[PDB]
């Protein structure tokens, strides 16, 4: 709610979905299973993704690392994959779908 | 074959980079074995045991809820897996319990989509009481 | 495109369900490790 | 001459039904292979090896029918 | 010695069908299996076999087409 | 000319077996593809084989029953 | 007795043109695993399969064009 | 001619025992491929697939004896 | 007879053909799925099967060489 | 004219190895789909290959070896 | 007669090479399909798909060459 409310007044716009009661609670899995599944809820088409968090450097430093999320299909199959066997276009879509749970997993931890 | 396998859920870390001869792993689209240089397939998992078989010989078992199988093109697999449990901590007895009561649940689960969900129960538990 | 998918569940949905089961399955003893798993913390509020 | 006429003749149309028995193997064994894949389409996967091996084995019994109008 | 040729040399002709059954067979259990694989799309799925169980059809049809010449 | 042809006719349509082996041999070579692709379900699906089986045994077995028939 | 042969020589000469009504049937039966497995491969894929086809068919027409010879 | 019946009867009816060698080869072979998806569960996988060659052998070997008997 | 038995010794020799024809299918279904698996890789993949296609095609010209010399 | 009829029960007793010759093609193109899979063990995979040769070979050559007996 | 039985014998002794014809069209079929599923592989795939291909051509020519052995 934090960023929701920085960037509430200039890109509120950009907001798809906003979730509160992150960092009360210790996050886990589940909480990110929350996110990633209200996020596919929406159907939005995320081609392109980019998680942005502050990676623990030290007890007193933090850098603001930003992972991209190649979640469109198109994309995770490239030449990259063409060695790769038994990857189905299907199972390829569901592959980045548990990959963007569980990035941000561990992105909020 | 010196292949790094690092086997690890949200809570735990299992294997973690370990040289392993073989990877039995419970995947969607028919179970394969994990090799020494098995080609790079990026599969989802599914309800089941996986069975890894440490270069030393014995062969640890561990049951998989979900996950992906990254076996890269390299000797490194990563088997991470939501919930990673180990065939001990599971109860039997509330296994067949719960395999049953959904099983009932399936002619009362009207919609399909409800259907759909208990059809998951039923198969997770399938693979649970084989395990058990 | 099996049981799952076809009524609209994704992977992380079936994930859900079959995580939910394997901790159900879970020893009393060792299901404060299931309660730990405590998914529903985060709330969703929607922009509009 | 005619016993030869309906013995070589016919045994020779014989082979064809049971040449066939390969393709309704091949239909069964595929069958094996989907179910494996996919243990919930069995109801229409079912339905399907059936076809297949109907017309196949209607393919066989054809060419076993000739071997019968050979031998009368 | 004419028509006990026909009848032989018909029955040895017929013989074709059997790769005939053996095809269909063949493309029908692939429609088991790619059917298995991607439920659906027989719009493609089962179309394809059946234009191949049509040429594999006619191949062995035509085969006994050419034994119904040495009969008659 | 009557023994002759008898023999002659049996050793055709003896021919016929070997389409039903050929089946015989793709049905459990799926069973053990299956098996190997998913452990369970194995009962159901040797269930199936055992079909798969007895059908295309059963097509090459009228072949040679013909064959037997030719010759007595 | 030589238009005799000559027909024998016909039935044996069928037999060529179904083992490429069974490769037929196993090009056409690949076609449907392939497109199961990629939908958006279907020109090149449709294209290489009729290539098939026409191989296979090509070899039973020269078997076929055989017993022409036989029959004049 | 009836010593040369036997001959060509035992002939023709030899052709059907080494078809089975292609079923065979088909057992083996899926042995090889479910070995390399499974390299575990072997024990069940060979003793299947042992189940299936003796399987497509037999007949095989029961269409030799025919031949034999033709022969004598 | 000679002359008769060259009709009949061209006509067995020419379904010799029929397992090219086969082996043919084969190696274009073969090439089908293949492409399905690895797209863009059709210049190694239709280099194989050009190759198989060809061998094919060399056996069953062999066999009408065989042919040709027992007619002529 | 017994060894007339030897001639012919050979040449079709050859027919048989056909069978086998196509059989060890397949076992070995399984150890090619099997050691694509996982290119290690080779020496399990290569073993049971080499076994399925010397099984298929097996079958087709005692088939050749009727044919010889046929010759004697 | 004995030199009329050769042309027949020798027709039908080479039909038997059509399996081998069959059986490399499959093993190149799978190089194809192997290559596909790991170009890597390359080397020892075309390797092995070359011994198979010329295992089966051994055995198809060692069917063959007893048609020119009954022939001369």
């Amino acid at each position: 709610d934090k960023i929701r409310g920085i960037l509430h007044r200039t890109h509120s716009d950009q907001f798809l979905v906003t979730f509160k009661e992150v960092g009360r609670k210790p996050p886990t899995f589940g909480d990110a299973s929350v996110i990633a599944l209200e996020l596919l809820n929406s159907g939005y088409e995320f081609d392109e993704g980019s998680i942005i968090f502050n990676r623990f450097r030290s007890v007193i430093s933090y850098k603001t690392e930003e992972k991209p999320i190649f979640s469109l299909d198109t994309v995770a199959s490239a030449e990259s994959m063409s060695i790769y066997d038994d990857i189905d276009a299907d199972v390829l879509r569901n592959y980045q779908e548990y990959s963007l749970a569980n990035i941000i997993y561990y992105s909020l931890k | 074959g010196q292949m790094s396998f690092t086997f690890a859920s949200p809570t735990q870390v299992f294997f973690n980079g370990a040289n392993v001869r073989q990877v039995d792993v419970p995947t969607q689209t028919g179970a394969f074995g994990i090799l020494a240089s098995h080609v790079p397939t990026l599969q989802v998992l599914r309800p089941g045991l996986v069975v890894v078989h440490a270069e030393d010989g014995t062969t640890s078992k561990y049951f998989v809820s979900s996950g992906s199988v990254t076996v890269n093109a390299d000797s490194s697999v990563q088997l991470l897996a939501e919930e990673a449990v180990t065939l001990d901590m599971l109860d039997p007895g509330v296994a067949k319990a719960n395999l049953e009561k959904a099983q009932s649940e399936l002619l009362g689960a009207a919609d399909e989509a409800s259907r759909a969900e208990i059809q998951i129960r039923i198969e997770a538990n399938e693979a649970l009481v084989k395990a058990l | 495109v099996a049981y799952w998918r076809q009524a609209g569940l994704s992977y992380i949905r079936y994930s859900q369900i079959c995580a939910k089961a394997v901790r159900d399955a879970l020893k009393a003893e060792f299901k404060a490790n299931a309660e730990k798993t405590s998914g529903s913390n985060v709330k969703i509020v929607k922009v509009k | 001459i005619d016993t030869a006429a309906k013995f070589i003749g016919a045994g020779a149309a014989t082979v064809g039904v049971a040449g066939s028995g390969a393709g309704i193997g091949t239909v069964f064994g595929s069958l094996i292979i989907g179910y494996a894949r996919n243990p919930s389409l069995k109801q229409q996967l079912f339905s399907y090896a059936i076809l297949g091996f109907a017309l196949s084995e209607a393919m066989g019994l054809f060419c076993l029918m000739v071997a019968f109008l050979i031998l009368f």
